[PDB]
């Protein structure tokens, strides 16, 4: 209610702060993913899965 | 060169003749200009870029 930014800035913002509340304690979370090393698992993560669509789509993959 | 005259070209001042005549053929320079786009109605909403950041452009932008 108190927010006048449009629905794109917003949906990037609760990404990011989906993304960082995944920065807690237990497997499956990033820190023990990195503590192990096991950087793959973090592309697999469902979080940059739901902020996939915002990225430009014509240079996603470079 | 330029419309009006387009049957001419001028090099140095040297105006120069076309073996042929065109009243369209050289109205259309909506891709002349760019390589991967094209000219389209003014905006002034649309922001001003350089030639380097058009890479990372999108479509219908």
């Amino acid at each position: 209610d108190l927010a006048v930014l449009r629905d794109e800035k917003t949906a990037i913002t609760k990404g990011y702060e989906a993304l960082i509340k995944r920065l807690g304690t237990g497997d499956n979370d990033i820190p023990s993913l990195i503590a192990k090393k096991d950087y793959l698992s973090l592309y697999n993560l469902p979080e940059v899965k739901l902020m996939a669509p915002l990225i430009r789509p014509n240079r996603k993959g470079v | 060169w330029s419309k009006a005259d387009s049957s001419k070209i001028y090099c140095h001042g040297i105006a120069i003749r076309v073996p042929l005549v065109v009243g369209d053929e050289h109205m259309d320079t909506s891709l002349a200009l760019l390589e991967g786009f094209s000219v389209c109605e003014n905006d002034p909403r649309a922001p001003m870029v350089t030639r380097q950041d058009l890479i990372d452009v999108g479509f219908g932008q």
